[PDB]
């Protein structure tokens, strides 16, 4: 009965993982094995996608989420995002899957055979939740390992082949970054942008130079915080402000993760730079803008003067002004005029869309992309009928962008709930009333009446 | 074909309940 | 307390139970299968098969339009299918 | 060696499949901590070896 | 002690008639601003060009509405997701025309209500209570975030957030069904089970506890006077309510642990409303309800309509009429 | 009475429903009602 | 497609990603074994 | 001991499933409502009554299967199997919609039997029958929606069909033709159902988070004995919490649980009243004063006029297929449509 | 010492056996082509 039942451990079967709070070695097995499932999934899924991949179809017509992540890093892909070598995907898939087995082995070892607790086997790996020095030291190691990983991405971009760059001339291409952005006025300017329309906070990052540069800063920032915490101990003010318990630290990370999942959700929905529409399909704003373009193009070929066409409302049918006066596409898409994409920016002048470039300079590759993107708008049904909700069956499509944004909204939400659950409980448990109110000293009974 | 898949998942999935079964026989440490 | 009967946990772990129900359950299942595979369900309940919704060239629906002539109305639509 | 590659790759699968059921039963049976230490250790090297062997073969048929 | 400590002690006093608390310090001003603006706009605000087409909708009582038709109208589609504080307008008159009060009300209200939730945690800590009431409230709060923030984000405009009015709410629901077939979404079906089941279990628990009140009063006084506030003992016979309900269905379909029973009452509506809030939040990203349109076809290929096709004809009627002047191109992609 | 451990019947029963349900989801894509 | 070498492994590759969910189910088979102690 | 008293004894035996006198009405009628629903959603069509498939057999899924109402041409016929329409022909009964009346009417008598069951068990066990009283609200809903509403209409056709998407169809019909959302009796029912869900959640959470510590474990469920005398949670601390969070709080446990019965039961009753109104097309459809203004002032627009335009779209786009017996033919050019869509 | 046939017994079989039979019915339907 080494903990492991509700009598000794005080936790019922349905909260049995709380039995591991003060068993550091069994807890280490749970984590490592869990990491095993994560790495397993990255491996198994990528191979699933490969066996199901047909390089003639757009990636976004084939239900793919992981391969687009590999393509964006510059493997397997060429100009326009055309897939030119699938072998790199196979490699990512197999290496993660092999690797899961050793995580697997290590976790199941530590969870069963290994010492249930570590603190008597080596004073270095064992820990007490309440050791503020040991806790910051672990934090500091992991901080350094994250800084390293951020710099792995810089290495790929600058020294090991580059990244897919949707803004690259000739419709996109892989490309080495040689002038990362280091000006902190740019790098940290992003953090001070409003998250509101037209600004978009850090989701608006729209070039690989800013992306690589920011990862230099973050890598060096993490490595330096790692050292900081490894050498320091929390100060007076911080000691008094936090709960120091294993559950409390759990609640803090559920906090972080939730906020991150929400940010992820908006990244994949709005950003067409690190989520290239070549691989992920068009953004919602992008498809909507693309439709206005398509019908501008068509009607202009028929002889319409699209700049002077007054629509029914009195607003232009194809073109109107944004509230700060920029020329923008008309109709409902007036909400999406903040959209920027490589297929559309060539028509842009200083005052917005440029009617002379509209009359003269639209190439067939733009008509193609705009038509492609309008008909791959991220709308579809749970059972993958593509289109608006009134559409008939025929098209088997739901945008990767919808799949990724919905999943991670749901995940971020429940993780905020977990934060509240475990933070509240941690506070309760630190003060000693998580199990209920003491009949013998019920606090309210000692308070004056409100009236 | 699809029996290829079904024989794999058949085998993979019963793999789990078995480990429990063996460790039970062996008065293992469940 | 107990209203008297044999506890369930007791019956379904019993061998005699599964002796009896290793047979009856799959048999019932196959009975249902056959009910559809024999095409019997179609004729019992009057449910169209995929080829008997419309006559080959019609696009209108055999909607019943009379209360007491109604049994005759359905039977005459089932003539025009052949 | 179009056939010696599958010989190794099925070795991986048939071995993986063994050690997947075998390592956790081994670990939680009290009897044979010592009757099995060797077992898992040998399959382990056998597994790793196989991954490598299959890893180099690939480059003559892929 | 010193001044900042007197203040801290007042803010967190468990003796104020209404608890303030640190969350209250943000909640009070933000709710006050949202409430005052909403009351004034509802009565007096002039018409608002919600869809950005210079076609203003009158939402206020003084401009010809009643309690049922009136609303604070969402901000203009021309604005999309841009921040439109009063100081960004060239005049209050411009701000009213483009629907600014709506932004002000909902931002202050989401903030205020997010802090209302924190306040529920905060007081439960000062009282020595367990902390998860605030978790229950996360279900309604999450739902408000969905219709006022998340759905506008996915669709790219606050003009498609929920209006602050009785009829405006209906407008939003009809357009939603048209564009997402929400009726056919399992998360919304889970929401209906949540609230139906909540109403059911609500009537059941009340009926069942009321059924087993201990005779502690006469026929001429209210039964309620048989319970005295703070009494040590319980005033109903839970064993008798189990004896009734266990026989109504069967003995183990009935709860005899008061704690298990009340946990169930908490979890059923909260979980279901979590799902329907997540349903609006994911339909915000156009992952829509099941689509079974022309799913049954016959041996030749004729479409054999189902009830799903009949729903689709209603949806299409909503689709083609809504915002009747706002679309110039054949697809309504957001 | 009690010759077969409850956990075994549970797993068996469970895997049995997973199959039938799995089959119905397959049917949504094949044959009648698949839109094809 | 995978490299044609690994083609015979296609239906195993088909089922592998569902494997992590079996782990969650395996934990319940396990607690049924120990009777949810 | 008379034979009546011996039958009474056996019917009121303490067994795993209590029977009773009410059982003689309840178990047969409930089994047959259920069984006829399962049978019809599994095997029976709606082709001759509606122009629709409605069974698994035809390839419907659990959302789109229904036992559909009988054709409009049947009026309000009981559609007895031995009646003049089907003339004892079971197969033709199914095809004309007999299962709909079969389910509807056995279900009605089964709900009767259930309520009498609630009365019968309350009397034997010795408790007040407030649960049976609560069950009047489901009964009023069922009677009003499934029986009264179609009896006011042209036929059973326009009652609800027994299926998930069929009911969704009914919701949207009621919006487009009755403007049911605008109806104060529905508005009240909404308040009662959402208010009951609120009461359900807040009472559960309040109890769970004011428990006294009565055991020493972290799972608090094991610290309760149904035979204990003591309240398992603190009314006093619960009361203070909500007084300072929300301004007022409950102080009386009996009032609180009576209020929990009242709110949802009263909401469903109010909704039933409005549907009785709609049995007669006595709708709250319009606000005359808005229509007078709007007809005169083409710049006047509210959310009320916007919603009617949607209603108008629903009626015209859905009626031809929804009411096939009318042979509505609407050329493209009469269909109401906004610009572009 | 228990009975085996009871009212309860009848209750479970009035449900269970039509349920199994329906399940095989439905299973077969998955293989109907048009
Ligand atoms: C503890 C912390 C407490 C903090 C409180 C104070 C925070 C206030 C912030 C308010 C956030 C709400 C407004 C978000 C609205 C919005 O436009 O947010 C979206 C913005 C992205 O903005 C978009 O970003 C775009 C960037 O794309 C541009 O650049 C791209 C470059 O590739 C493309 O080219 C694209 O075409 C081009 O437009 C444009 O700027 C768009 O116009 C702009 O709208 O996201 C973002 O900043 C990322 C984060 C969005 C917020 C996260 C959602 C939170 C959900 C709440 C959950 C409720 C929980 C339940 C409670 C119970
Ligand atoms: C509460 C808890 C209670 C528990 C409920 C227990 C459930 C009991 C089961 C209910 C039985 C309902 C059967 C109702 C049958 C019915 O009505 O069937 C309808 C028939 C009338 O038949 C209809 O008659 C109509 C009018 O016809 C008449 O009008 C025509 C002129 O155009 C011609 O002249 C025609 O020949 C002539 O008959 C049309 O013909 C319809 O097609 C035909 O169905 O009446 C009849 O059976 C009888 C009518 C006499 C009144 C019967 C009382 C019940 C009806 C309640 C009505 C109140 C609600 C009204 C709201 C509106
Ligand atoms: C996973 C990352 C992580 C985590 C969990 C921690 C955790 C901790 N840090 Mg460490 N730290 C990290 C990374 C991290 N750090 C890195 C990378 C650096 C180098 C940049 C540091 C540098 C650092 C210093 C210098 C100190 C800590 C301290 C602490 C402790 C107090 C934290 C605190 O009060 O939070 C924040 C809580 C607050 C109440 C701060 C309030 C200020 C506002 C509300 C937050 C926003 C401020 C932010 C800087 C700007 C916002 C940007 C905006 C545009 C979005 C805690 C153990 C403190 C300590 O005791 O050190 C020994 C301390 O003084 N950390
Ligand atoms: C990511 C999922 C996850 C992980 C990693 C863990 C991990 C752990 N749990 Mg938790 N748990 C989970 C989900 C999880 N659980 C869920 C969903 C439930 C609810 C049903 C529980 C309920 C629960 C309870 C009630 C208890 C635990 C306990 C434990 C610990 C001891 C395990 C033990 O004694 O098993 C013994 C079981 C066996 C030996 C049977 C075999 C198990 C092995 C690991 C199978 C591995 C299969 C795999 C395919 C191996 C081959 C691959 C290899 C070649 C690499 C362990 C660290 C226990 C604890 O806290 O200990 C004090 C405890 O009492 N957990
Ligand atoms: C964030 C995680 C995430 C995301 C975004 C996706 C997204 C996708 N997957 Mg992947 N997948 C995941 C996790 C994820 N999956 C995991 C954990 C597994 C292992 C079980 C798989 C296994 C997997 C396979 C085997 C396949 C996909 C496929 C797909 C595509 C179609 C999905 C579909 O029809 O859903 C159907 C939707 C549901 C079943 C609803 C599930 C939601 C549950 C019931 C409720 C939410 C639960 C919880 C609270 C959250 C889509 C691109 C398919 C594809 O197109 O391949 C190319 C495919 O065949 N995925
Ligand atoms: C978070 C990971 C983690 C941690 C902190 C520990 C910690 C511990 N383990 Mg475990 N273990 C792990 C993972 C982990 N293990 C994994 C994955 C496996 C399977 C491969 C094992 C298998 C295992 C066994 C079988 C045993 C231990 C033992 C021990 C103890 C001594 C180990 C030691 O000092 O090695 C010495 C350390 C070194 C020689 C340094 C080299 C370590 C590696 C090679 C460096 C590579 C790091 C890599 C770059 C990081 C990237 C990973 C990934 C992102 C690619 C200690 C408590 C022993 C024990 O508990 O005593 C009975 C024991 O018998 N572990
Ligand atoms: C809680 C949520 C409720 C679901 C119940 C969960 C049961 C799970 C439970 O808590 O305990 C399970 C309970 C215990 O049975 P035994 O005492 O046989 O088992 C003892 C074992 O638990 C020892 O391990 O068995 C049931 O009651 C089986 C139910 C089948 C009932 C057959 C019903 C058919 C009759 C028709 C329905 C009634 C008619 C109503 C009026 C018309
Ligand atoms: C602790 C515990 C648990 C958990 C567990 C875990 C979580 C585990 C993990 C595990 C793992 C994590 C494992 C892994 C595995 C792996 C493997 C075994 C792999 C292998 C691989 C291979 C063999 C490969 C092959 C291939 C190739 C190479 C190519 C292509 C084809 C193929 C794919 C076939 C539970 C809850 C139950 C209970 C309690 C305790
Ligand atoms: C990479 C990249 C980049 C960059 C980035 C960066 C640079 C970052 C930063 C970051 C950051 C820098 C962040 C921050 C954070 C913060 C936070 C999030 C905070 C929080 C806090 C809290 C949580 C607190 C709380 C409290 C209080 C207030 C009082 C007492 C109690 C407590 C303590 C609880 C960019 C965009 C350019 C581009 C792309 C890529
Ligand atoms: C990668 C790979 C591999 C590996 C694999 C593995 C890693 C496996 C695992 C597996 C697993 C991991 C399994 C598991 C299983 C599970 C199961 C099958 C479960 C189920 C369950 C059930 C059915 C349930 C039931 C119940 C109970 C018991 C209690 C309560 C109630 C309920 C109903 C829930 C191999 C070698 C093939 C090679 C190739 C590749
Ligand atoms: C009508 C009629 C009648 C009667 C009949 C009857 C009595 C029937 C029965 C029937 C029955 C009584 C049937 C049943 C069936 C059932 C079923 C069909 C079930 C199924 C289910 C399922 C499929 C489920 C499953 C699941 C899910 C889905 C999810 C969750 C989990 C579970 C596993 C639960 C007579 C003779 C008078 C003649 C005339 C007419
Ligand atoms: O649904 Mn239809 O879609 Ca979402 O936008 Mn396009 O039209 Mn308009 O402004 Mn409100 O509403
Ligand atoms: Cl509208
Ligand atoms: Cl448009
Ligand atoms: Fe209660």
């Amino acid at each position: 009965a080494t903990n492991r039942d509700q009598e000794s451990s005080g936790f019922a079967w349905w909260a049995g993982n709380a039995r591991l709070i003060n068993l550091s070695g069994k807890l280490l097995g749970a984590h490592v094995a869990h990491a095993g499932l994560i790495v397993f999934w990255a491996g198994a899924m990528t191979l699933f996608e490969l066996a199901h991949f047909i390089p003639e179809k757009p990636m976004y017509e084939q239900g793919l989420i992981l391969i687009p992540h590999i393509a964006t890093l510059g493997w397997g892909v060429g100009p326009g995002g055309e897939v030119v070598d699938t072998f790199p995907f196979f490699v990512v898939g197999v290496v993660h899957l092999i690797s899961s087995a050793v995580l697997g082995f290590g976790g199941v070892y530590h969870a069963i055979r290994g010492p249930e607790t570590l603190e008597e086997y080596s004073s270095f790996f064992g820990y007490d939740w309440k050791d503020k020095n040991k806790m910051t030291t672990i934090l500091g190691f992991h901080l350094i390992v994250l800084g390293i990983g951020a710099l792995l991405l810089v290495a790929k971009a600058m020294f090991f082949g580059g990244l897919y760059d949707t803004w690259a001339p000739g419709g996109g291409d892989v490309r080495v970054i040689t002038n990362p952005t280091l000006d902190p006025r740019v790098i940290f300017g992003y953090l001070l942008k409003s998250p509101f329309g037209g600004e978009g906070w850090i989701v608006s990052v729209n070039n690989l130079e800013d992306v690589v540069g920011g990862h230099i800063w973050i890598g060096l920032i993490c490595i330096a915080g790692g050292i900081w915490h490894i050498l320091t101990t929390p100060f007076g003010w911080a000691r008094r402000a936090f709960i120091w318990s294993g559950e409390a630290y759990l609640s803090y990370s559920l906090g972080a993760l939730s906020m991150m999942g929400f940010i992820a959700t908006c990244f994949v929905w709005f950003n067409n730079t690190v989520y290239p529409s070549e691989f992920y399909g068009p953004t919602g704003p992008e498809a909507s803008q693309a439709q206005a373009m398509t019908f501008l193009i068509r009607d202009q070929k028929l002889g319409a003067n699209v700049g002077s066409a007054q629509g029914p409302t009195g607003l232009g049918k194809y073109l109107m002004r944004s509230p700060t006066g920029e020329i923008i596409f008309g109709g409902e898409t007036m909400r999406f005029w903040d959209f920027r994409g490589p297929w559309l920016e060539p028509l842009r002048g200083p005052n917005g869309l440029d009617l002379n470039k509209i009359k003269n300079d639209i190439q067939p590759w733009q008509e193609r992309r705009a038509a492609e993107y309008m008909t791959h708008a991220p709308l579809g049904s749970l059972n993958s009928v593509g289109g608006v909700a009134t559409e008939i069956n025929s098209v088997n499509f739901v945008s990767p962008r919808s799949w990724l944004a919905t999943s991670h909204f749901v995940l971020a939400f429940f993780f905020l709930v977990g934060h509240l659950w475990h933070a509240g409980r941690a506070r309760a448990a630190a003060a000693g009333f998580e199990k209920g109110i003491d009949r013998e000293s019920e606090p309210v009974l000692s308070m004056p009446s409100l009236d | 074909e699809v029996i290829a898949q079904l024989t794999m998942i058949a085998m993979i999935g019963i793999a789990g309940p078995m480990i429990i079964f063996l460790l039970a026989v062996r008065r293992g440490n469940l | 307390g107990t209203t008297g009967e044999r506890p369930f946990s007791d019956i379904i772990t019993s061998v005699r139970y599964w002796v009896i129900h290793s047979i009856t359950i799959p048999a019932l299942f196959i009975a249902g299968w056959l009910f559809v595979s024999t095409g019997l369900a179609y004729d019992v309940f009057g449910t169209p098969r995929p080829d008997s919704y419309y006559a080959q060239e019609q696009r209108s629906i055999p909607l019943v339009t009379d209360r007491f002539e109604a049994k005759q109305q359905v039977e005459t639509f089932l003539e025009q299918l052949k | 060696m179009t056939i010696l590659f599958q010989l190794a790759l099925a070795a991986l699968v048939i071995l993986s499949f063994v050690m997947v059921i075998g390592v956790p039963v081994a670990y939680a049976s009290p009897q044979d901590w010592d009757r099995s230490k060797q077992l898992i250790f040998l399959g382990s090297g056998l597994w790793i070896a196989l991954v490598l062997v299959v890893g180099v073969l690939n480059f003559f048929v892929v | 002690a010193n001044l900042w400590e007197r203040f801290c002690n007042w803010v967190t006093s468990t003796d104020n008639r209404l608890y303030v608390g640190w969350f209250g310090v943000i909640m009070i001003p933000t709710l006050l601003a949202a409430t005052i603006c909403f009351v004034i706009a509802f009565i007096a605000a002039p018409p608002v060009d919600i869809d950005g087409i210079r076609e203003p909708v009158s939402g206020s009582l003084l401009y010809g509405n009643n309690i049922i038709t009136g609303a604070v109208v969402p901000s203009s589609n021309a604005i999309g997701l841009h921040f439109y504080p009063i100081w960004e307008a060239a005049s209050l008159d411009e701000w009213l025309y483009n629907g600014g009060p709506y932004q002000l009300i909902i931002f202050h209200f989401l903030l205020g209500a997010s802090c209302y939730m924190g306040r529920q945690w905060e007081l439960s800590y000062r009282l020595g209570m367990r902390p998860w009431i605030c978790v229950a409230y996360s279900a309604p709060l999450a739902s408000a975030f969905a219709v006022f923030l998340i759905y506008p984000i996915g669709q790219g405009s606050f003009s498609d957030g929920m209006p602050l009015g009785i009829s405006g709410t209906f407008n939003f629901m009809i357009v939603f069904q048209a564009e997402h077939n929400i009726l056919m979404h399992p998360f919304h079906q889970l929401g209906v089970a949540g609230v139906f089941g909540g109403a059911l279990f609500c009537a059941m628990h009340g009926s069942l506890v009321t059924s087993s009140l201990i005779r502690e009063t006469t026929e001429t006084e209210s039964a309620n006077y048989g319970y005295k506030f703070g009494q040590e003992e319980e005033t109903y016979n839970i064993v008798a309510a189990h004896g009734y309900f266990g026989r109504l269905i069967f003995q183990y379909a009935s709860f005899n642990n008061s704690r298990s029973l009340h946990f169930f009452l908490a979890a059923w509506p909260v979980v279901g409303v979590w799902f329907t809030a997540l349903g609006i939040s994911t339909m915000a990203f156009n992952l829509n309800g099941f689509n079974f349109n022309h799913s049954v076809i016959d041996a030749k290929g004729n479409v054999i309509n189902t009830w799903a096709d009949i729903i689709n004809r209603a949806n299409l009627g909503m689709e083609v009429m809504h915002e009747r002047n706002a679309h110039n191109f054949p697809l309504d992609l957001a | 009475g009690g010759r077969i451990p409850l956990w075994i019947v549970a797993t068996v029963a469970g895997m049995g429903v997973i199959v039938i349900v799995g089959l119905f989801f397959y049917g949504a894509y094949a044959g009648l009602g698949s839109s094809l | 497609k995978l490299p044609e070498a690994y083609a015979i492994f296609d239906p195993l590759v088909d089922v592998l990603p569902v494997i992590p969910v079996l782990f969650l189910a395996l934990a319940f088979v396990w607690q049924a074994a120990v009777g949810f102690r | 001991r008379g034979w009546f008293d011996i039958l009474d004894d056996w019917l009121k035996r303490d067994r795993f499933v209590f029977v009773g006198w009410s059982g003689i009405l309840l178990f047969p009628c409930a089994y047959l409502a259920l069984g006829g629903w399962l049978t019809g959603t599994t095997f029976v069509t709606s082709w001759y009554t509606h122009g629709l498939a409605s069974s698994y057999l035809e390839g419907c899924n659990f959302l789109t299967v229904a036992v559909s109402t009988p054709a409009n041409s049947m009026g309000h016929s009981l559609l007895l199997l031995w009646g003049p329409e089907a003339q004892g022909d079971f197969t033709r009964w199914c095809q004309l919609g007999g299962l709909w009346t079969f389910i509807a009417l056995h279900g009605a008598f089964g709900l009767i039997g259930f309520m009498l069951r609630q009365f019968e068990i309350a009397r034997l066990v010795g408790v007040r029958p407030y649960n049976a009283i609560a069950f009047s609200a489901p009964i009023a809903v069922f009677v009003s929606v499934f029986l009264i509403y179609p009896l006011g209409q042209s036929s059973w056709f326009f009652a609800p069909s027994f299926g998930v998407a069929a009911i969704f169809r009914f919701l949207l019909f009621f919006q487009g033709f009755h403007n049911w959302t605008l109806n104060p009796f529905h508005m009240m029912g909404v308040a009662g159902v959402l208010g009951g869900a609120l009461l359900c959640a807040i009472h559960g959470a309040t109890v769970e988070n004011t428990l006294f510590q009565d055991g020493e474990g972290a799972s608090t469920f094991r610290a309760f004995n149904p035979t204990q005398a003591e309240e398992t949670y603190s009314m006093v601390t619960a009361n203070r919490f909500w007084s300072q969070i929300f301004g007022i709080a409950f102080s009386n446990k009996r009032w609180l649980h009576f209020f929990m019965l009242f709110v949802p039961v009263t909401g469903l009753w109010m909704s039933a009243i409005g549907v009785v109104g709609l049995a007669l097309n006595l709708r709250s459809y319009d606000f005359i004063s808005q229509e007078i203004r709007a007809a005169e002032d083409p710049e006047f627009e509210t959310f009320y006029t916007k919603n009617l335009l949607l209603n108008e779209g629903i009626r015209a786009w859905m009626a031809p297929q929804d009411q096939p017996h009318e042979n509505f033919v609407f050329p493209e050019e009469v269909l109401p449509r906004g610009n572009a869509l | 010492s228990y009975p085996i046939f009871t009212v309860r017994w009848v209750a479970v079989h009035t449900l269970a056996v039509p349920t199994i039979f329906f399940l095989g019915a439905i299973a077969a339907m998955q293989f109907i082509q048009r």
